[PDB]
């Protein structure tokens, strides 16, 4: 999955 | 509310305390107590706010995705019947999902929103807005998947043009923001090239303002600069 | 009971699920279900249930360690009042640690304890009373603590005395109640020696058994084991 | 801390 904050 | 009966200040501190303890259910519901006293949350407080359901819903979407899983799984040819449990299970979980997804969207609109007129309180509230339709997204499948969509992009939106009129490039929201807006159009919205060109400007922009900050703002900056790298290598 | 409704078979594949999906809350709750259905457990079953709720309590027992050491130097000389907070808080945590144990070993006593009568049963839940009283002992400071203590410590002895009679000395079962009961002595007795020579013993009788064992259960005893040498290592 | 299971 991709980074997300 | 269960947290009406104690101090603002007391919520504020236990929600510390939870964090400590990795308790994350109990520091939402203490900041979710915080946020109903009716005051605006200052800068530490929005981040204690975002720091609690993010852990809380990070942990459900990470559940609901091993249960889909399973399910998707199930329903392959010449898979065996379970029954319905496994359907039932990843209902129950969604369901609470969707739960806290709107207790934080309700937070939102009563009245944290209204009450955010500096653009780092605006935008980051917005920016969780966002965040929690995509969220929902995530497990919409119904008659209002393209709303809660819109909804989705339209807050990030709203939130994408304060921070290029009020923030500076390097601005840790401004990029957080722009990171999981990217992050929508690539796993929501089925716009992948529009991900990889918001990713890309973003990263840029950023890196042409560095030599304004100071070392510790560099590095808060550049941090989150190197996870929208991290997509882009993901992505091409 | 909220799983009255749910089938016992229904209720084990979904605690199954919930393992998968690592939600133990619910894998415990629906254990708790399927205890409730009144039934004995199978061993599948009875190692289900284990693991839902040491999960739990382990996350609880986590937890108040890190606000009970927050709460010790509050207490130091030398530190500025911070209120009540920290206390009522390690409170809540507590309690709701000791209402797990409680129904945890409510589940023992109504009614599987009664009704286990082959030894791997019998042992495995006597096991599981000594270690929920042992957890109620790590939080206990009342006119009550020496008998918690002799409670965790009964039961422990009770299962030791079928194990030694009973099972082979490198039954997995028999080797983590030893381990488990060395740490009472160590942490909650304020017994070391009582504790090194139970774990010395345990190991040294287990070694000289495995000549008997399939490579699996070979690989299962010699796991617990190493846990011996651990701890042995920890305190010499 | 020591080890159980
Ligand atoms: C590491 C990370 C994820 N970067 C980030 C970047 C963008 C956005 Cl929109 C959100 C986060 C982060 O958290 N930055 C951060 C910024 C300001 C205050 C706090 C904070 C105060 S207090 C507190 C706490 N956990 N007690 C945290 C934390
Ligand atoms: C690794 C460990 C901790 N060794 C141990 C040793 C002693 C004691 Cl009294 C307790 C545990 C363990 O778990 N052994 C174990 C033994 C028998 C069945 C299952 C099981 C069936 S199903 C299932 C599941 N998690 N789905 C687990 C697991």
């Amino acid at each position: 999955f991709p980074a997300t904050v | 509310g269960a947290m009406g009966s104690m101090e603002r200040a007391s919520l504020i501190q236990k929600a510390k305390l939870a964090e400590q303890a990795e308790r994350y259910e109990d520091m939402a519901a203490f900041m979710k107590g915080a946020v109903e006293k009716g005051e605006e949350l200052s800068c530490e407080e929005r981040n204690l706010l975002s720091v609690a359901y993010k852990n809380v819903v990070g942990g459900q979407r990470a559940a609901w995705r091993v249960l889909s899983s399973i399910e998707q799984k199930s329903n392959e040819e010449g898979s065996e019947e379970k029954g319905p449990e496994v359907r039932e299970y990843r209902e129950k979980v969604e369901t609470e999902l969707q739960g806290v997804c709107d207790t934080v969207l309700g937070l939102l609109d009563s009245h944290l929103i209204k009450e955010a007129g500096d653009a780092e309180s605006r935008v980051f509230y917005l920016k969780m807005k966002g965040d929690y339709y995509r969220y929902l997204a995530e497990v919409a499948t119904g008659d209002d998947k393209k709303r809660i969509i819109d909804s989705a992009r339209s807050a990030y939106q709203e939130a994408m043009d304060i921070s290029k009129k009020e923030m500076p490039p390097t601005n840790p929201i401004r990029l957080g923001l722009a990171l999981n807006f990217s992050v929508f159009h690539y796993e929501i919205a089925n716009s992948p090239e529009e991900a990889i060109s918001l990713a890309k400007t973003t990263f840029d922009e950023a890196m042409a303002d560095l030599h304004t900050l100071s070392e510790d703002s560099y590095k808060d900056s550049t941090l989150i600069m190197q996870l929208l790298r991290d997509n882009l290598t993901l992505w091409t």
